[PDB]
């Protein structure tokens, strides 16, 4: 279980796909021309987020060991941070990030399932915590902790 | 000039005529063979007087078509001397005009001459092998190829074709370099309406080819099989799908070649229907596009729906392991497996949806 | 206007409600007559009470069904008076509006009216050619055309359709000029999906030819060939598949006219079935982008192993003929075989790649 | 993570290894099946030790078979657990996993057992419509559904599969969220190689159908028809092909279903080989430009001489009309006609040039 | 029957769908725009010697009776005139329609049924009026007069 | 280099002579076998002097062959030699290359040796499944698979293509890297002449299969049903296009081998001819336009005058109704249809001319 | 009989297929946008034309009680003022409506079924009420209201 | 045994396909025109090696005597030079013609059929002769020559 040199040099062929120049980071021209092969054409601010997502010390570079951890939440069947950011962005509209919680109420007692009143009310008490009425949905950072 | 175009429109008007009579007369003759041919065989013999008269009315037909025949050749090779500006009838003959002129005059040639002629015929029976021997008269060789005057109705459709007798087509056409032959006709009736040809010609086939059978089959069937009208059509009808014979094998030639025509013809008119039947299930324009505008609006209240599902199975179960005091495992199980559903229910209409904006264009 | 669009919305409503009653009553009489041709062989007689009883209820429920016809057809009257700004109900009365609604009563009248009736019935055997005769009822005659009435299903599908009760597909369909009817709806059904429809019209042709082909048989077979109900089954599959008739021939005309109809339906559905099939088993978008990147990846790392294959046989050459001091011919042949053989497979696997990259192009 | 990567990588293998024996133990209950139902009917009757030591091997091989699933489908449930982040496995266990595994176990549960058992067997023989019973052994009914232990195959070659177990395969494929199911594999399969897998489906069906048809025909052919081997393979066949069923009707509904699932199998491999073989005829980008470069040369020349010939047959009618004193009209009636046909034959093949031109774009 | 008012009807109709003006007259326009719904683009060179092939007036329109005219010539299966002038055509590239007498020779005694160099020789010479050596092809034209 | 081209020029043609001689020296043996096959059987028997005399020239000829077939391969050889740079003809020698010599030895070696020898032959009847056993010649198990020998025709097909033998075909090939191999010549002319390819090849193969069915099926028919030639003829044309067997199956495992192949090579053959038959229905480009130009003008009168009838309806429904003073409702009713009536047609061939533009765009 | 409360439901969401800003009013392009969608190119004369048929107010502006109105035209099968609309259209030159009484009376007596000389003597005399002879089609209007 | 003189003429029939027109000189530009037909589109760089292959004078021109030196490398199946050639320049980067000899010792120990590590130290030394340690690949052409 400790990824032995067969299973690390799988692991580093797949790293040269990315790294043609073979220095030994990835930058974002790097990513992006792989994924215009795939039938994709991201923006730079789509790019830019991918890489600080798994760089962990802030220079944008993904070296091998920053690989593996990106694969590791890429192979998973289903990842529940991710899943629950797609949920928001449906009704999150204007790029913000922000819910107000009039919109908030009226999906989730019309659309779906719908829940109860009281349910719902408990559910914006614990939601809006502060109070502005502005409740930007990163909420689950913390919701999924638990 | 004026007199140059009005001497070649009246060759076509008179050569038009002369295609009518001879079709009218074609006609004739196979209708009174054919009526002879059922009318001999259990109302009167071949020795009594209505034989003769019919006979004599098929060879006065005959005779009075080869006439028409020969002048409507006589016509069509004035029409030639004038379109190309030749002053001598022998710059015509190319050794292709005179072999199709002596095949129409032989085809035209056959029928039933009048008299008392008979021969012996024998045959081996089918599923039994067994022989048949018989006196038939030789009117019956001499009737069947007389459905070869069927030619002629292509002939008049061409001659009354309103491409080939419209000035303005002609005057399109010359612009273009356009033959305006046999050929190009029946390929802009298929393209126009294939369906109503293919509906005809199959039950002409159908008709012609049953009653041959049956003609055919009448000598040597003492059982009521293949002599039957109903079992003719069902075997031609049979032979055209490719089904099978069942037991309606004939035990005549005749038989056997008509159901190999039959099979040939079927093998492609199958094809083509179905062809014409797939291309006629097909939607337009608009109505494309408007399946596609109520498509994406299903879509969309799809995804929004799948959408407030997930976030109504998380908050659960947060309030159900955390706000509430006892834990009840089976909830929060419950509550688990219908986020993971609602999860991979939302993914599959959003890949849904981006299959259908992608295949739009 | 609001009182124009409800007025025009409770006529449809009006409309859709009487459609469902007319499938009832059809389907209704359509199981009696069922049972009654079933139990009238062998639990009881033509004479006995049951089948009067079953007889009348039958004809109760053609009278109600009748009823409702003309009611749905007043209505739909009304609609287009509504529909066109007409005042007077004479102006929709057209020649084609007429011959209809007598076609539909006609369709709907034939049913097995009480009472006792026979009639005398002669047919050829199958592959025997013996004659067979027997008395037979009259109800066998009125109660098969009794499958007619399975034209309400369709109209009750279009009226319950979500595009034509649908206020936004109207809205839309409005801007565009598009006529909602009968066969916009199947169309847009074989878009979406056509397998289903295929084998939902397949597996109700398979029964109901085989029931109706058994009850035709049933009088003149004494061999329980093909009165059977899975030999049966087994003679509508193999002609539906155009494969033959084996030793399964009916010895009647309604079993021949129903495999003929059986042949010409498979004839098309099969085509239409493989064409779906073929178009099933082709990959999508972003699954050929995912391969091709694979497929690039093998051809370059096979061409550089074909490289260094032929640098290797030209270097063992040049030693063993030069540096050595004998020389071993069949080493030096062996190796210049070996040149040859990856020269080709260098050329092959290049022009296999340039392939690729041409596809992809 | 090195650990968690390394987690996942373990418990594929130990999924791996564990269906290779699967496999191993149903091919080996299979192939002893079909030698003791092969063995059972002419060396040794049914209550001898044979029979019991070589059902007892079955049932054996059976219950090891169990073992294997049941372990199979746990450390699938572990895998499932590890690749969700769920730390308790009765969140995995839904209605559809559950039907599936029991679905398993009953097809493979079902097995010849030991002992002696038998029953009555009555049947209708074909093309003659005679009775025929016979006691027949209860194991050819259990022996026959081992076939179903075919479905392991296609679960060691995805298994197996180079693009399941390849690390640059998957991470591609997660960037474009792709599922790699057993039917992105079978897709892929036919894209790169279809003729492989069709000439192999086609070969197993035919051999494996051949023998069961044997196999159930033994008890009722007295006559050597439908139980030889290679009058199955004859049998199967020409159904597969469609072409009928000649003097081999099957007396017993088991070679009737085997017979009906050829047929439906046939009606669609048809269709497949002959688009194979079609696409399989194209020309390549080279090989069209060198011979559309080749035609156009050809054509060229030809153009160039038949507008010479057109000239001197000019050149020759204008000599011997004017030039020579006395006219031989013969000379130059031959001479235009050669010119009519030149200049006919030039048109043709320029024609024929601008076809290839517009052709070629 | 050379005047009937039928024929003249439909030659009259014919004539509308080129005179889109309705005026009587065909201009070169006019007659471009239908032979480009043809499939043909012809340059303003080629369509210029269409209309005063039949233009008698020299005003450079055709009227309803050079209209007639011009159709009689179309109709014709062959015409002597045009086939023998594109026979020249093809070994004539240079545009200006004169051959030498060196490729003439060239060519009617290697390419297709070939004449002996006796009736070439009096060809050349009767083809051969003007002496110079450039043998312009409008010979063609008297041989078929005379 | 002068010398160097024409050394492989001369190989060329050494190669090409040595072709034809094996051609003529397998037909000759072919034709002779058929002859002393089809007089053997009533003229003469096996124990005269006519049948060694035949097959004395039989192995004379097979000698020959089999001498050119070595001369060949050795010129071909040569000519790998001059083509590679090789100095020694051992380098030439392959497994590949060895394993085809052998193969083509032992195809062209197998022919009908003098002597008289005879077997045991017994088969089963159809239809009646009655054994049969007669003593029967070797030499008819030797001389079926003389027709291998078919295979040169092909390579002189090639060897004197003009593709082949053409410099400047041969310099734009070697440009573009262009294999000439005998897989080339074959698309090459599929894609020129289709349709004369298949006719040669179905009509061979119908006669040359007909041949062998009778000469195989002579042996066990005693009743003149598969041994007739015309017979033969009409169960291959109809096992071709897959209709049945009719009361013609063999009673031998020749003619179901021949059946299975001809078959096998219909289901193929006809899927082609369809297309190709599809592919030649169609119109060229001038042709579309013409018509189009045409449709275009009709559609235009039509809807003109569409324009024109709803107006007159409308003034006669104007005055009937307020300038006349007593009113007819009868005449206003009638005219209300008919200018409802004129408004649908109106908008069918608006609808119709606008679909014809959107074709046409 | 009046709309039920379900029913103006569905009219409403039909109705923010145009309305996507969701501000209760239908402006000029997004009526555009959806006829776009559906293989359509129309003028901004053609769009004009649309809103202040059915608009009554005069702003130039589509709400939700105007556009219960022109569903109601144009769910009919047949509409008797557009249907002869067309008709007129069909022998408009120039775009202006005023086709004085020469063509008039050729189109009536010469295509289709053709009307009797005194048919359209009276017919035109009707028709001519300006008298100029610019017969402008407007009449159509007073013709079915009366 | 010579070329006869029917040979000639179809080899001067197929010079006639490059030189359009006939001066007995083949340009670059002629020889481009051709290979765009067959779908091929070289650069001029690679075209000008291809004329001085085969050019013995040194002009930039090929004539008929150099023309047929070049159709006799063309018909050979194999050409060792040129197999040999293609070869290297699967593993030659920068265009230049030089590999260090770090890559050979890598090439030939890890693909395809491996050579041992003696053999290679025995080829190095033989083609690395000069030491400075980029081996140019002109090194082949020596090989098969001697
Ligand atoms: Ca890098
Ligand atoms: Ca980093
Ligand atoms: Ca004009
Ligand atoms: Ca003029
Ligand atoms: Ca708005
Ligand atoms: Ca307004
Ligand atoms: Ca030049
Ligand atoms: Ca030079
Ligand atoms: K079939
Ligand atoms: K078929
Ligand atoms: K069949
Ligand atoms: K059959």
């Amino acid at each position: 279980d400790q990824l032995t040199e067969e299973q690390i040099a799988e692991f580093k062929e797949a790293f040269s796909l990315f790294d043609k120049d073979g220095d030994g980071t990835i930058t974002t021209k790097e990513l992006g021309t792989v994924m215009r092969s795939l039938g994709q054409n991201p923006t730079e601010a789509e790019l830019q987020d991918m890489i600080n997502e798994v760089d962990a010390d802030g220079n944008g570079t993904i070296d091998f060991p920053e690989f593996l951890t990106m694969m590791a939440r890429k192979m998973k069947d289903t990842d529940s941070e991710e899943e629950i950011r797609e949920a928001f962005r449906v009704f999150d509209k204007d790029g913000n990030g922000y819910i107000s919680a009039a919109e908030l109420r009226h999906v989730m007692t019309n659309l779906g399932e719908k829940l109860t009143d009281e349910e719902v009310d408990e559910m914006i008490r614990e939601a809006d915590i502060d109070g502005d009425g502005q409740v930007n949905y990163e909420e689950f950072v913390q919701m999924m902790t638990a | 000039i004026g007199y140059k175009l009005g001497h070649r429109r009246a060759l076509f008007e008179k050569r038009k005529r002369l295609s009518d009579y001879a079709l009218i007369f074609g006609m004739f003759g196979i209708v009174v063979m054919v009526i002879e041919t059922e009318l001999s065989w259990g109302a009167y013999d071949k020795a009594s007087l209505y034989s003769l008269a019919l006979k004599c009315l098929i060879s006065l037909s005959t005779i009075i078509l080869l006439g028409l025949i020969i002048v409507y050749h006589a016509r069509e090779i004035q029409l030639f001397m004038v379109d190309n500006g030749a002053d001598d009838w022998r710059i015509a003959m190319t050794y292709e005009r005179i072999f199709f002129i002596c095949l129409e005059i032989l085809v035209c040639a056959i029928h039933p001459i009048p008299g008392n002629y008979t021969f012996t015929w024998t045959a081996r029976l089918a599923f039994s092998y067994a022989p048949s021997t018989t006196t038939a008269d030789v009117d019956i060789i001499l009737s069947i190829p007389m459905f070869l005057r069927l030619y002629l109705i292509a002939r008049v459709m061409l001659l009354h074709s309103k491409l080939f007798t419209d000035a303005s087509s002609r005057s399109i056409g010359a612009l273009n370099k356009i033959n305006f032959n046999t050929r190009f006709v029946m390929k802009t009736l298929m393209t126009i309406c294939p369906g109503t040809v293919l509906l005809v010609f199959s039950i002409s086939l159908w008709i012609i080819a049953a009653w041959t059978v049956r003609a055919c089959e009448r000598y040597h069937d003492q059982q009521d099989v293949t002599s039957n009208f109903l079992g003719a059509m069902w075997l031609i009808s049979i032979t055209f799908l490719s089904i099978g014979y069942g037991d309606m094998v004939p035990n005549t030639y005749c038989g056997k070649g008509v159901c190999l025509l039959t099979g040939i013809m079927g093998a492609g008119c199958t094809a083509l229907v179905v062809a014409v039947v797939a291309r006629k299930l097909e939607l337009t324009k608009a109505e494309k596009h408007v399946h596609n505008f109520m498509m994406d609006t299903q879509l969309t209240k799809r995804v929004k729906n799948a959408a407030a599902n997930v976030l109504r199975e998380t908050w659960l179960i947060y309030k159900n392991t955390k706000l509430v005091k006892k834990i009840d495992h089976a909830k929060v199980r419950k509550h688990q497996r219908k986020f993971l559903q609602a999860i991979h229910q939302l993914r599959s209409v959003k890949m849904e949806q981006r299959k259908l904006n992608d295949q739009a264009n």
